[PDB]
């Protein structure tokens, strides 16, 4: 089945269900070696299998699937990608990548990417007459992006304040400077329940460092 | 010949003063049945204040433009229409206000502009003793259909529009958010 799911599934169902269904152990060791071990057994059962994810070309031109749930981790479930469907299918890095997927076979040990179905939420054929970005234009930011969620909640005062001090708008680059202590950990919060409530159709991605 | 010029110049500027109101009242009526609406689209709601206020801006210059081109026509069908009456009682005018007329042919400009004020003040008095009885004023001959076309007065909606006046940063800062708008529009 589609590995996104029981991905994102908590690890005790996972375990019951790989051992309700012909399994021996599992309790002792890592999600990421339970789903490559569920993973397996199920496409030696013999039922498609799909998968999901982000692309990694290596120095070699060689091709890893990620997947964002795992924070990309260099897991034994990531999804081998062989250079000839790089230059066949005409990927870039950081592409996100939807189809069946193969199990692995003598000689390797990663799941195989049998056909794409979707990359980066449209049509494979789509992708390869797209436009680069480096090659795009920049301008200033134009469309406004309000922070004010509009509920009249208790601590929405914090991000009211924010409309007050600065502008935030589509394509800003912005710094926020403070030292230990400060709140800058619940000021993104706020901020990106802001982006939620306000303006769900744009993309919102929350890195975190160290 | 350049009046007839001016009546087309008149018109297709009250033409844009038209069309910009139009557009400016469908994109204010769109904007109210949006907050009518129950949608969480607060930056479309950001986006039409954008576009109302661009299209204000756009709605001053083109009623500015159409007064300054109905002055412009009133001015220059009221100087035809001096001088073809001026080339018939030129010489009438002349023996009517001889003394000031004959010296300006040799005094100073201290005294020409001097006699020129006591001239214009003399017909002030005659004017308006004149209008005591104040007849039905017509039009002229050729310049009637001109004049009537184009009014006494422009409407009441292009002079109030332009109460609110704009420094040049305003100016600038709407040309270049409508210059903004055009590229969107044309893409
Ligand atoms: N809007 C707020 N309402 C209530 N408490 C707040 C608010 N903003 C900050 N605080 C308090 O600020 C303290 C620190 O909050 P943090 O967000 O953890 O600070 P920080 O800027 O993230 O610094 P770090 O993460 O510890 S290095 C806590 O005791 C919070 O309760
Ligand atoms: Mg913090």
């Amino acid at each position: 089945m589609n590995l996104t799911e029981l991905k994102n599934t908590p690890v005790s169902e996972l375990i019951t269900l790989g051992e309700n269904m012909g399994l021996e152990n599992l309790a002792r060791m890592r999600k990421q070696d339970i789903i490559f071990a569920i993973l397996k057994q199920h496409a030696k059962s013999g039922e498609d299998i799909f998968g999901d994810g982000v692309l990694e070309i290596l120095q070699d031109g060689f091709g890893f699937l990620r997947s964002a749930d795992s924070s990309y981790l260099a897991g034994p479930d990531d999804i081998y990608v062989s250079p000839s469907q790089i230059r066949r299918f005409n990927l870039r890095t950081g592409d996100t990548i939807s189809g069946k997927i193969r199990p692995p076979k003598e000689g390797e040990r990663y799941f195989a990417l049998l056909k794409v179905n979707e990359v980066n939420f449209d049509k494979p054929e789509n992708a390869r007459n797209k436009i680069l970005f480096e090659n795009l234009t920049p301008l200033h930011a134009n469309s406004r992006l309000r922070m004010e969620r509009g509920n009249g909640s208790t601590e929405d005062l914090t991000a009211r304040v924010l409309d007050l001090a600065s502008l935030i708008g589509r394509g800003q680059r912005g710094l926020i400077v403070a030292p230990p202590k400060a709140g800058k950990t619940m000021l993104l919060q706020n901020i990106a329940q802001s982006i939620a409530y306000n303006h769900p159709d744009c993309v919102l991605m929350v890195l975190l460092i160290d | 010949t350049a009046l007839q010029q001016a009546f087309d110049t008149c018109q297709n500027n009250k033409a844009a003063w038209l069309q910009r109101k139009n557009e400016l009242a469908a994109a204010e009526q769109e904007y109210l049945r949006l907050l009518s609406g129950e949608g969480r689209n607060v930056s479309r709601l950001d986006e039409l204040r954008n576009i109302i206020e661009v299209r204000k801006w756009q709605v001053n210059q083109a009623a500015g433009r159409y007064i300054r081109s109905h002055e412009a026509v009133q001015h220059i069908s009221i100087r035809d229409r001096l001088n073809d009456f001026m080339q018939q009682h030129g010489t009438a005018l002349a023996a009517a206000l001889a003394p000031e007329l004959m010296g300006y042919s040799e005094l100073t400009a201290i005294a020409r502009n001097c006699a020129i004020q006591r001239a214009t003040d003399a017909l002030r008095e005659a004017l308006l003793s004149w209008l005591a009885k104040g007849e039905k004023i017509n039009y002229s001959a050729q310049d009637s259909d001109i004049l009537t076309t184009i009014g006494f007065r422009p409407d009441v909606a292009s002079v109030d529009d332009s109460r609110e006046k704009f420094t040049p940063a305003q100016n600038m800062i709407f040309s270049r958010k409508s210059a903004q708008l055009a590229s969107r529009q044309s893409v």
